[PDB]
Order: structure tokens, then C-alpha cells, then sequence
């Protein structure tokens, strides 16, 4: 509806939560070519050694990849100097992070939503090495980044971590998108109720949609 | 520099390998076997040597699509962060970014990022808004802090407190609406100047 | 394995044998490979020390100063219940290091813990700042190799070149 | 030849995943440890914050975005006249409800009376295209006179 004299302005908003899924590593396969090619034979090995450094460099190549799967998982998760933690009391202005903060009742350190993320993804000189960081050492870094985020905004990225009340960090957020912070405070119960409603739809969408992690299942 | 020396040394070393032939030395197939037999041996050294290069070249190509991604990221850092200032977090060192100076190194770039890091710090009590005449006041270029006995407003990234005024604040609505609003007094510098 | 009367042996997807019918005694046998794994040598570096510790990858310790990791069986490294920054990596949260002396093995420290002083009404603000110069180093260019293919394959030999064509 | 093929497929695959790891690290550095003005880089809407979640071999972000969801048509003008001088908002935009002119922030309808604090002056009603006539309130005159 364009003209030289008409403008449209937001009268109301939704906070919305969206899910973005990225692969970060491949399964760390490693191979012994000699056992693959020449399984149980020194006569075959005496022939294969005539081909020289093709035997070695296949394994150097897969070593470079295998070591790099841990260099990836460090740069993606281990960005924070310290394991930050939330207080036991949840005075986050009405914003109910209980579905995405860690559950201490369960054996691995993951949240309610991360436990859906583990449910929705699945002999011959060939081998699969382990990751350097266990799934619960990843869940400790996602908890540290998330606990730093809820309690201290960007400030724990910039240097030492500085606490701030959560609904006042959201005033910094709304000013970062040109909405002045009186719009947050004049709607804080609505904003928290929309956010809590949205997170509840992330549980139901991931619970019902068995294919949701297609970007990871295909890797 | 190691990998681009090691793949060369690996590819030189594959000249000594026999590949199932009588020998790896080319004159010593020829000066030993007659051409009908020497061609069946040299077809082995050619198939070996050639599979050597095709694997070496596949590695230098996959490696080049890695140094390329590094050089695009070095170009993007030099653009956004030598030639500019970046608001991207952790993209140009741990800090808030001021500037950077690029230095040359053999086969590489060496930025000196210069970053402002928040150092020494103090706790404060704080308020989302303040009352004064039933109207609710919010900061303009900072946040409200109590030192323990006096309310102030300060810039979010460096403690430098100032008297709460209608120059340092703006208004909306009333104190019924804002959760956690505090009662305090706002100075107006117009009033001494209207009394004078 | 419920074999058919006419079937003499079973094969795996790799076409090697999975099972056989014994020709003297009426029974069906599995065949399993003899247990195997990589041998990896955790080395404190020869300038510091000439101890080493050996990881036999994936095996249970049974087939090999010993430690079962989820990575395999680790021998010559001393388990410790404390955590430290990962000096040499191993797997499944384990790392090793050389400490005042022996090679030790333990779960690596992710970082110092810090519960945050959060409340609905309190902020921290920096009173001073610190200008830090941080180096960042990136590759720009490979060495510009080119190979004379035919001198590599057939150097000083026309009689090779006539096949290479 | 069946190994050098598979090791090539994996050396290629590994650069396709290292691209997704570098993209995840760059999202996490900016989209989580900061706030992203970078449009659509952190989900549709404007970026408030995002929450990292572990997953098998990967990462999931939950992005929290502010989305404009109800809207109304208003008449607008690039400037207003009052003293034959021209007035522009300091922040926000001019809108008419059909009988009164107001100034409001660009991303949320919250109309305010037009003033020498909500606006600033440069030039005059001659040079600015599309300027209209209004009635700038001055908060100083009632207080000078009383
Ligand atoms: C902005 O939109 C929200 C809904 O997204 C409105 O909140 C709802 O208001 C209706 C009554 O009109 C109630 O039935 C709902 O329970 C409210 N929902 C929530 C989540 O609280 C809100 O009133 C609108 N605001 C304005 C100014 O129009
Ligand atoms: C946060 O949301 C959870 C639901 O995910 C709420 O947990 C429920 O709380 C009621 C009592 O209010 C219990 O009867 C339910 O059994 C709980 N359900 C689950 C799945 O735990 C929780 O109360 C909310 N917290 C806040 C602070 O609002
Ligand atoms: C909070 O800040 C105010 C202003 O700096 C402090 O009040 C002043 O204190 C000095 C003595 O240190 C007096 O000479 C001034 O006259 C005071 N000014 C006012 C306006 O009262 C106050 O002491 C600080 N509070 C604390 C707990 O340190
Ligand atoms: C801020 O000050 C006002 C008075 O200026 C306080 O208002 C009182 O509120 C209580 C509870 O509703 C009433 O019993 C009193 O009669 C009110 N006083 C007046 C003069 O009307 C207000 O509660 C104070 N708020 C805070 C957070 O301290
Ligand atoms: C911020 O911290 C610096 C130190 O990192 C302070 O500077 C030092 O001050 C002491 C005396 O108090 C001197 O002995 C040092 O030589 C100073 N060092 C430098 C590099 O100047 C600085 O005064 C502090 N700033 C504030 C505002 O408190
Ligand atoms: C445009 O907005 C103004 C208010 O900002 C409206 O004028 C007010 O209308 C109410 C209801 O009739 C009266 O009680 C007020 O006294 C009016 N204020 C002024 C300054 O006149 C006006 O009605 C709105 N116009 C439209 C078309 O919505
Ligand atoms: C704003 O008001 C002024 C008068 O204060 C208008 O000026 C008139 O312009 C026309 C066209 O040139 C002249 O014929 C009139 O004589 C002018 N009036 C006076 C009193 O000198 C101006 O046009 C108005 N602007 C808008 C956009 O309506
Ligand atoms: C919020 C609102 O009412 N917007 C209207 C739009 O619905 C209508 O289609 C257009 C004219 O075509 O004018 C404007
Ligand atoms: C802030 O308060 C906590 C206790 O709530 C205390 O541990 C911390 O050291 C204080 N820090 C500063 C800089 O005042
Ligand atoms: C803040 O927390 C305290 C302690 O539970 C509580 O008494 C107070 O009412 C809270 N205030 C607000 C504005 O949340
Ligand atoms: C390590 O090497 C240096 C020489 O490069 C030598 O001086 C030093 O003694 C060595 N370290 C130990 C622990 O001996
Ligand atoms: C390893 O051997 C022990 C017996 O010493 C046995 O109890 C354990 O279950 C075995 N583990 C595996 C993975 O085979
Ligand atoms: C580690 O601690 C447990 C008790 O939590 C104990 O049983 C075990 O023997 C300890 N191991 C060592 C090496 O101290
Ligand atoms: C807008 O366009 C109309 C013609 O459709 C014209 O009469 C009017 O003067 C124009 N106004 C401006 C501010 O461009």
C-alpha cells in the first residue's frame, strides 16, 4: 500500500522463538589401510609396501580430519573462560528458562529441550574414535553460555561477567533494536507470557515432528 | 609451510616406490628388459606415478579450498576491522573493538587487534524506572544506580554517576505499570533559573 | 544360527565368512576376528622426559599400571581424581599430562566455576577499563607449486613418454 | 583406489562441516555473546538474544526475535513547519491520526505531542519537499509565564 504520504507502524508485537540447527563435527572415523586392504596376510603386506607412501598418507589424512573434529567442537562451544551458573531462585522477571536451563535430576547435564535433541538423532581395520568432549561436557558449555547469557547479557563476552536484572537486560535488548525500553516495561507480563508460550511450542514441535533434526541426521 | 613441504617430500619419495614393477629406476627397466616386457613394467610405474600426482593434486586442491576460506576471512577482518570498527562480538579479539593494525608474516596476515576490556568493577542496587510526580522516568544514555544512599544515572560500560534530571531521563505512563519502579526525586535545572 | 540343511557357511556384507557348519560335529559356529586396535604413545616430549604411556585403542584391557578409558586401555599413565587443562588429549573427556614425576590421566577441566551474583535489583558496572592488544594470525597463501607432470613420470626417457601419451 | 576415493570424500566432507562449525562459532560469538543487528542472520524478526543447546554432533540455537505483529496505516510527512523554520524528529517519525500530528519511535506506535525536545531544526519550509504546517508545542513558555 505505497504512497508519497502513507506509513504503517507496529501497534503490537509477538516475541517469537525460532530453531536454527547446525552440524559441527563428523563421526571421527579412522582406518588402518593395511588391515583393510591386506586383512590377515603378510604376503599381501609384502606386495602392498611396494606402493610406498599411499599406505601412510591415507592415515595422516584421516588423522588431520579426526583431530580437526575436536578443534571444531572447541571453537564452537569452548568460547567462554569460566563455567558460569545461575542461582537456585529463578527471579528472571517472569521469563521461564526452566525448559532450556539444565535439569539436575537426570544423569547427563542437559535441559528438557536438549533431551529431545538427543532422542531425534541416531571390524575390518575400520574404527570410530571417541570425541574429545563428551556429550555432557558439551552440555556443561551450553549451560555455561546460557547461564552467562541469562544473568549477564553480552558482558561476559566482552571481559569479566557483570550481573544485571534480566528484565533490565531486556531493556538493553529493546534499545538495541530501536524500541525504547518503556515499551518492554509497559508490557513485561505480555512479553514474558509470549516468550513462555513460544518455548512451549518449541517443545511440542520437536516432540511431534520426528524429522525436525534433518540437518543433523543427514550428517 | 609444513604441509606444503611435506606433500612435496611425499610426492618426491613416491619416485623411489616400485608399484609392483621389477624396479623403480627407469633406465634399469630399459637397459635390462626388451621393449615387449619393459612396456608391461613401465605401464606399472606410469600407473603408480600418475595415481601419485592425482592424489597429491587432490590434496593441494582441497588444501587450497581451505587456505582460500582463511584468506577470505582475513580479507573480511581487514575490511570490517582494520578499515573500520566492529560491533561484532568476539570477531576481532575478546573485548569491545577499538581498532586493529595488520602486520605481514610469511604466507599470512597478523592483526594486532586493540580492544577495550571492562576491568575493575563495583556492585550497585538498580531500578528499571523511577517515580517523581506519579509519572515514571527512564534513562536516556545509561542506567539507574544507587550507591547505597543516593540514586544516580550512569553509562552502562563505565561507572561515572550523574544527578538524575529531565536532561538525563525521559518519561512515559505512570508508576502503576512498571514492575520494580522506585520512589526518588528528579532535579530539574529549569527551576532555579525560573526562580531567579 | 538356524542354518538350512544344505548351507555349509555364512558370509558377512564384506563377503568374508561370518559362520560355518562343522563337518565332523553337527553344530553351527561363529567366526570372530582376533581382537585389534591402534597403538598410541602419549609422550611428554623428549626434551622434558623419556617416559611414554600407551593407549591400546578400543580394546577392553583384558586382551592386552593400567586404566580403562572409554577410548581403549591406557597403560603407563596414573589415574587422578582432580581436573586440569588438557595437556595431551585422549578422548571421552580424558586427557593426560606429565606432573611432579609421572604421566597422569584425568578428566579435563572445562574452566573455573563461577555462580553469578544475580538478583531482580542489582547490577555490576566497570569503574576502570583495560586496553589490550591481542594478536590474531591467519594463513593467506600456499606456496605456488607447479609440477612438470611428464618430467616427474618420465624424466630423461622418451621410451616412457611414448606410453604416457 | 577404493580408499583414496573414500578419504577424498571425507577430506571434502570435512570442509563442508568445518564451514558449518566456523558458521556456528561465528553465530555463537555474535548471536549469543552479543546482539545481532545483522538482518536474518539470527532468525526472522529483530534480534533480542539467542540460547545455545547441544545436539548429536551439532548445535541448536533458539533465537528470540521481536516481531511486529499488528499494524495501522497513518499519514506522514518528512518535516513540519512552525516558524517558517523546518522541524525533523531527533529519533522516530511524524504521523497524523487524521486530526492531530504526533511523533513516534519507528518500530512501535507510541504517539507523542511534537516539541523542540522531540525534534530539531535545520533550514526552512522552502527547501524541504513535502513539509506541512503544524503547531510545535514549546514546554518552556507556560513555565516562563506562570
Ligand atoms: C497485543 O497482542 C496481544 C496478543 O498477542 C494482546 O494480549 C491478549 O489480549 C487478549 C484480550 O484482548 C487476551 O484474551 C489474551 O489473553 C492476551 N494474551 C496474552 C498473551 O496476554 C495484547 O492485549 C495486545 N496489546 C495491544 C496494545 O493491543
Ligand atoms: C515454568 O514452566 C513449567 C512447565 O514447563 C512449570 O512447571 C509446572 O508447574 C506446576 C505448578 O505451577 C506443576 O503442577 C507442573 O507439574 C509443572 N510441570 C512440569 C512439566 O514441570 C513451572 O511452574 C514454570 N515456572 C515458573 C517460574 O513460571
Ligand atoms: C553516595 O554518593 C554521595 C555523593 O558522592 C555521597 O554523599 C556525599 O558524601 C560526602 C562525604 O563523603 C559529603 O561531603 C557530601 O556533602 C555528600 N553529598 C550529599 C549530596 O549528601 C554519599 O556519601 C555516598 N554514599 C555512600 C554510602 O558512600
Ligand atoms: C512512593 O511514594 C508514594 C507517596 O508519594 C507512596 O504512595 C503510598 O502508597 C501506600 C500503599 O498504596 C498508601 O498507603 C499511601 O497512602 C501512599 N501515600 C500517598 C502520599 O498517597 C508509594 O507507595 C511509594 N512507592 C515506593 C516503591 O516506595
Ligand atoms: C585503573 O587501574 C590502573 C592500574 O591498572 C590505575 O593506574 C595505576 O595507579 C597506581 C596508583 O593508584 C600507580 O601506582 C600505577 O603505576 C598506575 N598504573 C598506570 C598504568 O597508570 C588507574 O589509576 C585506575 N583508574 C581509576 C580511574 O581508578
Ligand atoms: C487524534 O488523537 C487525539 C488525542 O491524542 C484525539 O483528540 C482527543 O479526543 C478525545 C476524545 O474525543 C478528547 O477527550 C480529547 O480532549 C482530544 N484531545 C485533543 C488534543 O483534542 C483525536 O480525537 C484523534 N483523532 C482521530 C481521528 O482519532
Ligand atoms: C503554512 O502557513 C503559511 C502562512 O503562515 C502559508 O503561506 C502562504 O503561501 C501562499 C502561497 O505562496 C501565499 O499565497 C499566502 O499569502 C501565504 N500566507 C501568508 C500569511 O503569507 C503556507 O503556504 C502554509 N504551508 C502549507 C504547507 O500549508
Ligand atoms: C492497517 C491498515 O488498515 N492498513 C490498510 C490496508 O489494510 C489497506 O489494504 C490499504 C489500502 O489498500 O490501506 C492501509
Ligand atoms: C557483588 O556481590 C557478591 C555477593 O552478592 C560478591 O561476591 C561480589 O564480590 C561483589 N562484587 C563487587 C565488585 O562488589
Ligand atoms: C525482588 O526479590 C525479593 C526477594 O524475593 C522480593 O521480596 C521483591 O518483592 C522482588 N521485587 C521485584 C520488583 O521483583
Ligand atoms: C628444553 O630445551 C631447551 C633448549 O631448547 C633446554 O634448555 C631445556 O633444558 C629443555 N628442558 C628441560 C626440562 O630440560
Ligand atoms: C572388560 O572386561 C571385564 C572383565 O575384567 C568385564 O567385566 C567388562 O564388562 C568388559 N568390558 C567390555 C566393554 O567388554
Ligand atoms: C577417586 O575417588 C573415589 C571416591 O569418590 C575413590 O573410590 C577412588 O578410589 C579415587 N581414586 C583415586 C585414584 O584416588
Ligand atoms: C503526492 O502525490 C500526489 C499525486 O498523487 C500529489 O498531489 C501530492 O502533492 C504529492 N505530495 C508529495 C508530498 O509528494
Amino acid at each position: 500500500a505505497y504512497s508519497n504520504n502513507s506509513i504503517a507502524i507496529p501497534t503490537n508485537f509477538t516475541i517469537s522463538v525460532t530453531t536454527e540447527i547446525l552440524p559441527v563435527s563428523m563421526t571421527k572415523t579412522s582406518v588402518d589401510c593395511t588391515m583393510y586392504i591386506c586383512g590377515d596376510s603378510t604376503e599381501c603386506s609384502n606386495l602392498l609396501l611396494q606402493y610406498g607412501s599411499f599406505c601412510t598418507q591415507l592415515n595422516r589424512a584421516l588423522t588431520g580430519i579426526a583431530v580437526e573434529q575436536d578443534k571444531n567442537t572447541q571453537e564452537v562451544f569452548a568460547q567462554v573462560k569460566q563455567i558460569y551458573k545461575t542461582p537456585p531462585i529463578k527471579d528472571f522477571g517472569g521469563f521461564n528458562f526452566s525448559q532450556i536451563l539444565p535439569d539436575p535430576s537426570k544423569p547427563s547435564k542437559r535441559s528438557f529441550i536438549e533431551d529431545l535433541l538427543f532422542n531425534k538423532v541416531t571390524f575390518n581395520g575400520l574404527t570410530v574414535l571417541p570425541p574429545l568432549l563428551t556429550d555432557e561436557m558439551i552440555a556443561q558449555y551450553t549451560s555455561a553460555l546460557l547461564a552467562g547469557t541469562i544473568t549477564s547479557g553480552w558482558t561476559f563476552g566482552a571481559g569479566a561477567a557483570l550481573q544485571i536484572p534480566f528484565a533490565m537486560q531486556m531493556a538493553y535488548r529493546f534499545n538495541g533494536i530501536g524500541v525504547t525500553q518503556n515499551v518492554l516495561y509497559e508490557n513485561q507480563k505480555l512479553i514474558a507470557n509470549q516468550f513462555n508460550s513460544a518455548i512451549g511450542k518449541i517443545q511440542d514441535s520437536l516432540s511431534s515432528t520426528a524429522s525436525a533434526l534433518g540437518k543433523l541426521q543427514d550428517v | 609451510v609444513n604441509q606444503n613441504a611435506q606433500a612435496l617430500n611425499t610426492l618426491v619419495k613416491q619416485l623411489s616406490s616400485n608399484f609392483g614393477a621389477i624396479s623403480s629406476v627407469l633406465n634399469d627397466i630399459l637397459s635390462r628388459l626388451d621393449p615387449p616386457e619393459a612396456e608391461v613394467q613401465i605401464d606399472r610405474l606410469i600407473t603408480g606415478r600418475l595415481q601419485s600426482l592425482q592424489t597429491y593434486v587432490t590434496q593441494q586442491l582441497i588444501r587450497a579450498a581451505e587456505i582460500r576460506a582463511s584468506a577470505n576471512l582475513a580479507a573480511t577482518k581487514m575490511s570490517e576491522c582494520v578499515l573500520g570498527q566492529s560491533k561484532r562480538v568476539d570477531f576481532c579479539g575478546k573485548g569491545y573493538h577499538l581498532m586493529s593494525f595488520p602486520q605481514s608474516a610469511p604466507h599470512g596476515v597478523v592483526f594486532l587487534h586493540v580492544t577495550y576490556v571492562p576491568a575493575q568493577e563495583k556492585n550497585f542496587t538498580t531500578a528499571p524506572a523511577i517515580c517523581h510526580d506519579g509519572k515514571a522516568h527512564f534513562p536516556r544514555e545509561g542506567v539507574f544506580v544507587s550507591n547505597g544512599t543516593h540514586w544516580f544515572v550512569t553509562q552502562r560500560n563505565f561507572y561515572e554517576p550523574q544527578i538524575i534530571t529531565t536532561d538525563n531521563t525521559f518519561v512515559s505512563g505512570n508508576c502503576d505499570v512498571v514492575i520494580g519502579i522506585v520512589n526518588n526525586t528528579v532535579y530539574d535545572p529549569l527551576q532555579p533559573e525560573l526562580d531567579s | 544360527k538356524k542354518f538350512l540343511p544344505f548351507q555349509q557357511f555364512g558370509r558377512d556384507i564384506a563377503d568374508t565368512t561370518d559362520a560355518v557348519r562343522d563337518p565332523q560335529t553337527l553344530e553351527i559356529l561363529d567366526i570372530t576376528p582376533c581382537s585389534f586396535g591402534g597403538v598410541s604413545v602419549i609422550t611428554p616430549g623428549t626434551n622434558t622426559s623419556n617416559q611414554v604411556a600407551v593407549l591400546y585403542q578400543d580394546v577392553n584391557c583384558t586382551e592386552v599400571n593400567v586404566f580403562q578409558t572409554r577410548a581403549g586401555c591406557l597403560i603407563g599413565a596414573e589415574h587422578v581424581n582432580n581436573s586440569y587443562e588438557c595437556d595431551i588429549p585422549i578422548g571421552a573427556g580424558i586427557c593426560a599430562s606429565y606432573q611432579t614425576q609421572s604421566i597422569i590421566a584425568y578428566t579435563m577441566s572445562l574452566g573455573a566455576e563461577n555462580s553469578v551474583a544475580y538478583s531482580n535489583n542489582s547490577i555490576a558496572i566497570p569503574t576502570n577499563f583495560t586496553i589490550s592488544v591481542t594478536t590474531e594470525i591467519l594463513p593467506v597463501s600456499m606456496t605456488k607449486t607447479s609440477v612438470d607432470c611428464t618430467m616427474y613420470i618420465c624424466g630423461d626417457s622418451t621410451e616412457c613418454s611414448n606410453l604416457l601419451l
